[PDB]
């Protein structure tokens, strides 16, 4: 009925969360594939209506959709900010997620951490026994994203740049400095603690900062199968294209899967019948892969929703849902660029130390009760104090961080104490 | 732009063979996406007109002459911001903003008749429709 | 647009043959006799229906599209125009204000009224402001310095004030903040109780 327990001491925790943005953007040649390259069959397949056309559209809004998602999460920011050269924010390291200027790649320290543990493969190359990319050789093509990952990789440098030489200010209009330290004070007030709590442990702050982020790289890369959630769009994107093409080679109910074949074999008439069977079934199968893409693309899409919202919440702010932002008091977040998504470093207070207290609604002092103006009245068994309700800072119970409101007999549960009065001390000259 | 080739290749020179007898033969440029034939290869970088990928965007820029321009689009313009120590940077004045969403809301609602459709209005093809569960 | 499309494309496979001597039904009835008509007609069928299938697939898919966009449009709706949202960029860019809704033909449009700072201004700040011994941090703003003088602002707009000690509070001694400044803290009382 009467005691709580308050927290001593905290913890920066800096947890990470990968989500996918876009997956390949595929495009099918509906002949080649249906009817190989060379042939009267395909003549044969205009009959079959306009198929050709549905199929090409479909796979033309996903396609143009994957860079409608990428852009959404990324592109949100009118400029390119730029850290300064002097990289002292008050003590915090952000040496593992800003740019690396040595590297040719300009991709931060983590950003490289990600693009070589998901493994993947551009089967589009303008280059010419490597992987499956020969897949590019049966009608199939993988188009190019529009935004490089070089570009991807510094619309993050700022948004990155941009959250930590202005906070959430440029977010909301023109970016307007502020001291770092101090930016995350404010960062602290919005979550219920006061400040003074963040300048007077600001190097253990900055410490428990600094390895938390430290130890990301460990839990990323040397911990395996993080990027599932990324690798998963991968394997399922060149499943469902592999699949498709080891389907050509099914008969369906021909005498063979070779147009070639049927036709330097079998006349044309006794050839039209085998001919619209593996027409049927060639074309069956890319309307799955059509039908199944456009499912999958809206899963995708609804990823990069919640990515684009993310980042708009959680970096470019400070968010207050609870759990959106990571587990804790969510104080800033910094994105991550990696193979087809994005990753968050969501930076959190984390209470710890409690400390069981005995607690009281109210304080009866001159037949009045006082509640706290903005805290909690506990006692550490023999004198009552007014602290925060986030973090044990006792103070005494004076009449400015009390206020009154009626007698006490309607409390239930008010104790008896004395709440020291400033005036009158100072007034009893 | 044809698309994931080298131009070397493309017909090492254009004399046929390439379907697409049709042929062009201005400035040709190489993107990471294919063979862009047709557009010249700017240094600049401007905002995105027309994406063609990997980076490369496409426009239609006054040179007098009025010429098509492949250029490497910016991510936009360039801003470092004064950080110091002891230095932050305060509003004195404001601005309303109204901007717009818009969002789709719901779609034209569709039925079908399916017989109709599949079988013609007035067809005994109806009667052996049903076969078809 | 992709309505009227996939509704086009829908009637204009009426017209393909999938295999059929030709489309029309009446015509192979009253050409070719039942039996060797039933095998066309059969494929007829197949296509025609495959065709439907995919034609109802797809808007099953674009239904699913529109719904995802209708349930934000729901939430934009409660959480912009029947309140005041903190979440950033949700309701438009800068800090938002309210937003109003107009219909449209098959959707909504908000106009997010939103406030966007301007005409910035460089400071000189301080974390605290040592008076006597004692630290003083701001109660609900942010110290600057017009170069000279001290002052207490709120942080979204300049609005000086000078730092009296209801407008900040105590904690501590000047020992453990780093950056602190020296400073005067006027105090009210002290200035009224020198009677």
């Amino acid at each position: 009925n009467n005691s709580i327990a308050i927290p001593t001491n905290f913890t920066i925790s800096v947890t990470t969360e990968i989500l996918p943005v876009s997956m390949t953007k595929t495009s099918v040649d509906c002949t080649m594939y249906i009817c190989g390259d060379s042939t009267e069959c395909s003549n044969l397949l205009l009959q079959y209506g306009s198929f050709c056309t549905q199929l090409k559209r479909a796979l033309t809004g996903i396609a143009v959709e994957q860079d409608k998602n990428t852009q959404e999460v990324f592109a949100q920011v009118k400029q390119i900010y730029k850290t300064p050269p002097i990289k002292y924010f008050g003590g915090f390291n952000f040496s593992q997620i800003l740019p690396d200027p040595s590297k040719p790649s300009k991709r931060s320290p983590i950003e490289d951490l990600l693009f070589n543990k998901v493994t993947l493969a551009d089967a589009g190359f303008i280059k010419q026994r490597d992987l499956i990319c020969a897949q590019k050789f049966n009608g199939l093509t993988v188009l190019p994203p529009l935004l490089t990952d070089e570009m991807i990789a510094q619309y993050t440098s700022a948004l990155l740049a941009g959250t930590i030489t202005s906070g959430w200010t440029f977010g909301a209009g023109p970016a307007l400095q502020i001291p770092f330290p101090m930016q995350m004070a404010y960062r602290f007030n919005g979550i219920g603690v006061t400040q003074n709590v963040l300048y007077e442990n600001q190097k253990l702050i900055a410490n428990q900062f600094n390895s938390a982020i430290g130890k990301i790289q460990d839990s990323l890369f040397s911990t395996p199968s993080a990027l599932g959630k990324l690798q998963d769009v991968v394997n399922h994107n060149a499943q469902a294209l592999n699949t498709l093409v080891k389907q050509l080679s099914s008969k369906f109910g021909a005498i063979s899967s070779v147009l070639n074949d049927i036709l330097s074999r079998l006349d044309p008439p006794e050839a039209e019948v085998q001919i619209d069977r593996l027409i049927t079934g060639r074309l069956q199968s890319l309307q799955t892969y059509v039908t199944q893409q456009l499912i999958r693309a809206a899963e995708i899409r609804a990823s990069a929703n919640l990515a684009a919202t993310k980042m708009s919440e959680c970096v470019l702010g400070q968010s207050k849902r609870v759990d959106f932002c990571g587990k804790g008091y969510h104080l800033m977040s910094f994105p991550q660029s990696a193979p087809h998504g994005v990753v968050f470093l969501h930076v959190t207070y984390v209470p710890a130390q409690e400390k069981n207290f005995t607690t009281a609604p109210a304080i009866c002092h001159d037949g009045k009760a006082h509640f706290p103006r903005e805290g909690v009245f506990v006692s550490n068994g023999t004198h009552w104090f007014v602290t925060q309700r986030n973090f044990y800072e006792p103070q005494i119970i004076t009449t400015d961080n009390t206020f009154v409101s009626g007698n006490c007999d309607v409390v239930i549960g008010i104790v008896n104490n004395t709440v020291y009065d400033p005036l009158q001390l100072e007034l009893d000259s | 732009l044809y698309q994931g080739v080298n131009c070397t290749e493309v017909s090492v020179a254009i004399h046929a063979p390439t379907w697409r007898v049709y042929s062009t033969g201005s400035n040709v440029f190489q993107t990471r996406a294919g063979c862009l034939i047709g557009a010249e290869y700017v240094n600049n970088s401007y905002e995105c007109d027309i994406p063609i990928g990997a980076g490369v965007c496409a426009s239609y820029q006054t040179q007098a002459s009025q010429s098509i321009i492949a250029y490497t689009m910016s991510l936009g313009a360039e801003n470092s911001v004064a950080y110091s120590n002891n230095s932050i940077a305060i509003p004195t004045n404001f601005t309303i903003s109204v901007t717009t969403e818009i969002l789709p809301v719901s779609m034209t609602k569709t039925s079908v008749d399916c017989t109709m459709y599949i079988c013609g209005d007035s067809t005994e093809c109806s009667n052996l429709l049903l076969q078809y569960g």
